[PDB]
């Protein structure tokens, strides 16, 4: 999918039907550092497991 | 945007889209050179058509 | 989750 902004918050959605999701680490993949992407944006990436695996 | 279009077309041939984003200037320079080669091959030939 | 509850 694509990263979209509704004006204040960032989401990820599929390209052919608008259905926004919270950006997690099951949604995305990591590659490299932030200085070789023209147009990169600062935001947070949620961990979907760790706030309730702290046991 | 055109670089996001090109990233999704890289994704269509089985290459991950970070390859496009990390090599964006090299890919655009290779494209502009190939367009120039078409143009001078049509300015210097006889029977392409 | 229900096994690595360290
Ligand atoms: C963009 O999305 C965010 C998150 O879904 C919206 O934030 C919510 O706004 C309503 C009212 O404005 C609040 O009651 C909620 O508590 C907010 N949620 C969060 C998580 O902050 C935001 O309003 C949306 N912006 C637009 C322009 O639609
Ligand atoms: C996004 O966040 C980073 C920090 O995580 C910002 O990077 C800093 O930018 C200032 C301004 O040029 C530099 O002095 C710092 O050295 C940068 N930090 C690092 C670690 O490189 C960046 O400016 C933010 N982007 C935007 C658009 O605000
Ligand atoms: C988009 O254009 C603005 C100027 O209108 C420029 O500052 C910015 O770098 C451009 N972003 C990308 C991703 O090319």
């Amino acid at each position: 999918g694509v990263f979209v902004s509704n004006g204040t918050h960032w989401f990820v959605t599929q390209r052919n039907f608008y259905e926004p999701q919270i950006i997690t680490t099951d949604n995305t993949f990591v590659s490299g550092n932030c200085d070789v992407v023209i147009g990169i944006v600062n935001n947070t990436v949620y961990d979907p497991l760790q706030p309730e695996l702290d046991s | 945007p055109f670089a996001m279009q090109m990233a999704y077309r890289f994704n269509g041939i089985g290459v991950t889209q970070n390859v496009l984003y990390e090599n964006q200037k090299l890919i655009a320079n290779q494209f502009n050179s190939a367009i120039g080669k078409i143009q001078d091959s049509l300015s210097s030939t006889a029977s392409a058509l």
